[PDB]
């Protein structure tokens, strides 16, 4: 069980390897066994998929044997079981697409709460851990909030979400203010 | 190695008249030629192209003509604007290797107009600096074609001067030559009269104008 | 001559790829681009694109009808069998010295100067259950289409539909008779594959197939371009060519077969659409007869 | 429309590199090819190179081969052309032009090896010598009297000369610059007055020239 984690609106690659290098013949597929995109000959094909114009591979990469899915501009819905089928062998590998979005603006006041929600795929359960610059860390399942914000919490903050062994960095600029006259 | 040579090298035609240049190729170009036109201080501008065709913005006056290595541009009636130097192009060749004629300059034809010559020695401020500079001016005079030369108490002077001709008149269609002879203050005060010969078409004898030092 | 059992696979066959890396130096020895682009990678994810210009004289193109025979040592068998589907066991089976004559016609989405199969239409799929299979379509008729040049292509329309119509009744032969036939225009990818692309008069035209590939259960004119910047089909690459010639550029092809392919899946309809780019198949529909065994 | 506009002049020693831009505007920047044009002072034009702008491909002439690069930034729209190893002789104005192709991402490319349009140009000067003003001196003046005024030792060009600050046009001939075996130009500006107006009307040249930042009025006396 091959599992990649992507980050929504950024763009992930999934990997496709053959056992000799050469330019031949490749199809990716999804779970629901939907032509994703493949090849043939020398010429790109796209199937049929809601991925059809986000997602393309690399053609140069192709005489090295190597056929990887690259697909850009990332949603929730896109998370799903792809297959690669290459010289009578089917690579099987999992795709889960996360993301993470202030419930409040990046512009807050000393003392405000923090509200942060992340958005996964059903089926998953994910472990998020968030670090201020002040480094601190706390931990959620979904929803993380801090209570009271303090003026050094103004910064960069890096949140990594672990699912099956798996983790991916997130990193969220937050703006702490000040009420002065 | 396509070689392109224009002719003539200079051509004087009166204006209200028809103009023909022409040009050559050392092997056939076939039908990839480009006619351009250049005038001092601008940009070429694009004529013809394919030597079938005209440009986009020339008047259609300029007409192309030829095949292989044999081009002609021809000129029904010339303006004021028409005169110009104008150049041909050999882009037929791949991998690409282009090359450019010489050149054909056209000219303003009108009657044959003797020259004023004056002479200006060098000033005092000049002599001060340790140099010295004779100026041999020839002014509104057809053609182009003059000689100029400088004699140095009778002995004719060769390789310390040096020329200048401005474009052509846009009024009375003349040209102007400045011949500069520079010589240090050391050989400028060795010699006595320094005199400038001028022979032109207009001229029915050459006239020498010359001046004494001191 | 002699009269055995033997099997035959098309889908994987010597003489297709043979035959392949033949009309790519074919192609390679006549027609030349002014300027070939190709990747060169070291496996180091950057790509360094390599470029080469050279000369690149207009030649005059035609396919020209190729017999293949087996030397000293080798012969070629052929299956005699009416309806065979590429694969499995042979009745009836003839020793070849040379096939029959075969154009080197290099298209997309359609196959052209081919030839006709006899007793009706005959399609053919390594895995008629797998959706990235290629599925080789033989009519028993021939469409005739006149391409002219600043492209277009005129063709019969009744021809056509009736064409279209067989061949959704032999799908529905494959896929059972409860499945609605639908044919749909390409899902989209290089402008090859989208499009009919072809060679005539050593240009490549690029023409649009929407009209011929959009029918339902219940004169064409299809609009053509010249392209100049091609991707090749021998490598994973681009190439830039001359500009056209001048005249009139005109090919009247006869149209053999087409190659389709299915979407995945439910419910109760198919949809096909125009394939190729893989001109492997376009050499394995008229070797599809034939294979290579030792003496 | 088309807009072509080059960068400014540029000054190098003998050895260094000299790297100039052109900048085009109005049009899609792939669907043109450009053509990097010099012409040496007094002489006829030279082809330099063409680029192709949708494949990055530039093609150079047999005799510059490998001392020049010619690139193009399809960002900025901006076309690049490149001189290594410098010479005295590599000295000219430098023309940067272009074609249009047609439609180049649709794949249709007319290959033309002609130019439609063409930039202002870049002067490029090569040589040892250092950047310095001109020395002004007087020229002393029948019915009708000649005067005027020398411009020697400047480098490098252009050089603008007036007449009484624009005041006196007919009758001024300013005559091209000529390269002195120095490495300096010089050039002499004349005019024709009558021969009457001498001693009443005073006439002062104006030289200026830009690189060296200098302006010299020089009045002319029959004296
Ligand atoms: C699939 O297969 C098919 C079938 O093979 C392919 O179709 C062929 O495609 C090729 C191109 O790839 C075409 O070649 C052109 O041929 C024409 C002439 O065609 C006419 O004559 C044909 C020959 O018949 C003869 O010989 C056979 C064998 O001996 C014999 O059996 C037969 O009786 C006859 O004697 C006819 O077959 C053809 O009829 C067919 O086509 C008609 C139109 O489609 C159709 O209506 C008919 O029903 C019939 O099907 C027809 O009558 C050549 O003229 C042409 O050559 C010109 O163009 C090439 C570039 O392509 C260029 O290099 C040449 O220089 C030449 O250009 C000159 O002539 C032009 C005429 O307009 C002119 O415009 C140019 O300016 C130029 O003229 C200049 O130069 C000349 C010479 O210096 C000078 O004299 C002039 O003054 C001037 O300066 C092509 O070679 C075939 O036509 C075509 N065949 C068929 C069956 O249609 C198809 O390509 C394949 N598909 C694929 C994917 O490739
Ligand atoms: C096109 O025709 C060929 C030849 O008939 C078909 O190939 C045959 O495929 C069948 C299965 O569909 C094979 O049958 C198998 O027999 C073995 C015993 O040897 C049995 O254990 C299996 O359960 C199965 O029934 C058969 O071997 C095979 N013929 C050979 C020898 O290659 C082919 O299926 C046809 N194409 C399509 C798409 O139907
Ligand atoms: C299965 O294979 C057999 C064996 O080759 C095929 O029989 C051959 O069929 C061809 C064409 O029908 C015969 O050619 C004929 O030759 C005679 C002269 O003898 C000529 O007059 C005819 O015009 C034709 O060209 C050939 O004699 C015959 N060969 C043998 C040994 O029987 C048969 O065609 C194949 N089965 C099927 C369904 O076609
Ligand atoms: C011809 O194409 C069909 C359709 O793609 C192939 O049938 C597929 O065969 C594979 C095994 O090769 C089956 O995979 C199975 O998945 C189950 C879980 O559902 C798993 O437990 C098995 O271990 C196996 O991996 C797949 O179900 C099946 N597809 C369908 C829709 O039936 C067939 O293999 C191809 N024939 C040849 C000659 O390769
Ligand atoms: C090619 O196959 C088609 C489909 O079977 C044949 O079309 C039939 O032709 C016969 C006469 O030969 C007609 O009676 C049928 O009505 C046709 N079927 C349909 C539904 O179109 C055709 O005959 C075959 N081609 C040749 C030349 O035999
Ligand atoms: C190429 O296509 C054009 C456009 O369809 C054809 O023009 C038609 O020709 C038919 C006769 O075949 C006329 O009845 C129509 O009036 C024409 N249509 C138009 C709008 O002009 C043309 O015939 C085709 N060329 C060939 C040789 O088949
Ligand atoms: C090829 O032909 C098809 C059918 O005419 C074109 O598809 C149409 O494209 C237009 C926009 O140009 C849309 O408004 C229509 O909805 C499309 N029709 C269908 C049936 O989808 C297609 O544009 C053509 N391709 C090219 C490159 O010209
Ligand atoms: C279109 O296909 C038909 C059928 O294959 C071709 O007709 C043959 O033409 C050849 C000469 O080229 C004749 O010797 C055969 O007798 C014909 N076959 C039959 C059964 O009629 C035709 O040549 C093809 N058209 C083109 C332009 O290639
Ligand atoms: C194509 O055009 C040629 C020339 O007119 C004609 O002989 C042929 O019948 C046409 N083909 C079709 C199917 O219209």
């Amino acid at each position: 069980k091959k599992v990649v984690l992507g980050k929504k609106g950024d763009t992930v690659e999934l990997t496709c390897t053959a056992s000799q290098k050469k330019s031949i013949q490749f199809h990716w597929k999804n779970s629901n066994q939907i032509k994703i995109l493949g090849n043939q000959g020398s010429f790109l094909t796209k199937g049929p998929s809601k991925l059809n114009d986000r997602a393309d591979s690399r053609r140069s990469l192709w005489d090295q044997g190597n056929f990887p899915l690259i697909i850009k501009n990332l949603k929730i819905e896109d998370s799903d079981t792809y297959i690669c089928e290459v010289e009578d062998q089917k690579e099987e590998v999992q795709l889960l697409v996360f993301g993470l979005t202030a419930n409040s603006d990046t512009h807050l006041l000393q003392g405000q709460s923090l509200t942060l929600t992340l958005e996964s795929p059903p089926g998953s359960s994910p472990s998020v851990q968030c670090r201020s610059p002040r480094g601190k860390n706390i931990q959620g399942g979904k929803t993380l909030s801090v209570s009271q914000l303090e003026l050094q919490d103004s910064g960069t903050w890096t949140c990594t979400v672990l699912q099956n062994q798996k983790k991916v960095e997130f990193k969220i600029d937050i703006v702490v203010l000040a009420f002065q006259k | 190695d396509i070689v392109m040579t224009q002719s003539p090298a200079t051509l004087s035609v009166s204006p209200g008249e028809r103009a023909t240049l022409s040009c050559r190729a050392s092997e056939s170009v076939s039908s990839d030629l480009a006619w351009y036109q250049q005038k001092p201080g601008q940009a070429p501008r694009l004529l013809i192209y394919g030597a079938s065709t005209r440009a986009t913005g020339v008047p259609a006056r300029f007409s192309g003509s030829g095949s292989g290595a044999e081009f002609t541009l021809t000129i029904s009636s010339l303006q004021s604007e028409d005169f110009a130097v104008y150049y041909c192009q050999q882009y037929n060749n791949w991998p690409p290797r282009y090359t450019f004629g010489q050149g054909t300059r056209l000219e303003i034809k009108r009657t044959v107009a003797a020259p004023s010559v004056f002479i200006f020695p060098p000033s005092d401020e000049q002599l001060k600096s340790g140099t010295a500079s004779v100026v041999c001016l020839l002014n509104n005079f057809y053609p182009r074609e003059a000689k100029v030369q400088w004699k140095v108490d009778n002995a004719l002077q060769s390789g310390n001067s040096q020329e200048s001709v401005t474009e052509q008149d846009s009024k009375d269609s003349t040209y102007s030559l400045s011949s500069t002879l520079t010589l240090s203050k050391a050989d400028y005060e060795k010699h006595k009269v320094y005199a400038c010969e001028v022979t032109h078409q207009g001229l029915s004898s050459p006239v020498t104008k010359s001046f004494n030092r001191g | 001559l002699e009269n055995v059992t033997e099997n035959f696979n098309m889908w994987k066959n010597n003489m297709v790829e043979q035959m392949h890396e033949d009309i790519i130096s074919l192609w390679d020895q006549s027609l030349k681009p002014c300027v070939k682009l190709t990747p060169l990678c070291v496996g180091a994810g950057s790509c360094n694109t390599s470029v080469i210009t050279q000369a690149c004289p207009k030649v005059s193109f035609e396919p020209i009808p190729i017999h293949y025979c087996a030397p000293a040592g080798f012969a070629i068998l052929k299956c005699n069998d009416k309806k065979f589907n590429g694969t499995g066991p042979c009745t009836n089976v003839s020793t070849v010295q040379c096939t029959h004559g075969i154009r080197p016609v290099v298209s997309t989405q359609l196959l052209l100067n081919g030839s006709l199969a006899e007793e009706e239409i005959v399609i053919r799929s390594e895995n008629f259950t797998n959706n990235a299979k290629t599925i080789i379509v033989q009519l028993n008729e021939s469409v005739v289409i006149n391409c002219t040049g600043a492209g277009h292509c005129n063709l019969s329309k009744t021809q056509w539909e009736n064409t279209l119509e067989q061949i959704a009744i032999k799908l529905k032969e494959q896929f059972g008779n409860n499945k609605t036939i639908i044919f749909n225009p390409s899902s989209g990818g290089d402008p090859e594959i989208v499009t009919h692309s072809f060679n005539c008069g050593g240009e490549f035209f690029y023409c649009n197939s929407t009209q011929l590939f959009t029918w339902n259960d219940t004169n064409i004119t299809l609009p053509c371009r010249i392209k100049q910047i091609i991707n090749m089909w021998q490598e994973v690459g681009k190439a830039m060519y001359a500009p056209p010639i001048r005249g009139q550029i005109r090919c009247s092809s006869n149209i053999t077969g087409l190659l389709l392919t299915r979407d995945g899946g439910t419910n109760g309809t198919e949809i096909f659409r125009p394939g190729g780019g893989d001109m492997r198949d376009n050499w394995r529909s008229e070797l599809y007869k034939y294979k290579v065994v030792k003496i | 429309e088309v807009q072509l506009v080059e960068s400014g002049a540029e000054v190098k020693k003998p050895g260094s590199s000299v790297k100039v831009s052109c900048k085009a505007s109005g049009d899609t920047f792939i669907r043109y090819s450009f053509t990097w044009v010099r012409q040496a002072p007094g002489q006829g034009l030279e082809w330099m190179g063409r680029i192709i702008t949708i494949l990055d491909v530039a093609h150079y002439a047999p005799h510059l081969q490998g001392r020049v690069t010619i690139t193009a930034d399809k960002s900025t729209s901006t076309v690049y052309l490149e001189l290594r190893n410098l010479r005295s002789d590599d000295t000219a104005v430098y023309f940067c032009a272009g074609v249009y192709e047609g439609e180049a991402d649709e794949g249709e490319y007319d290959n033309n090896g002609f130019l439609k349009h063409w930039g202002q140009g870049t002067l490029v000067t090569v040589s040892s010598a250092s950047t310095k003003g001109p020395s002004v001196f007087p020229l002393a003046p029948g019915g009708t009297a000649a005067l005027g005024c020398l411009v020697k030792d400047y480098f490098p060009e252009p050089v603008t000369v007036s007449w009484n600050s624009g005041a006196l046009t007919s009758g001024v001939h300013t005559f091209p610059a000529v390269l002195q075996s120095s490495g300096l130009y010089s050039l002499s500006s004349v005019v024709t007055v009558p021969s009457s107006s001498l001693g009443t009307q005073t006439y002062i040249c104006n030289v200026n020239h830009k690189p060296s930042n200098t302006k010299v009025d020089k009045k002319v006396e029959p004296k």
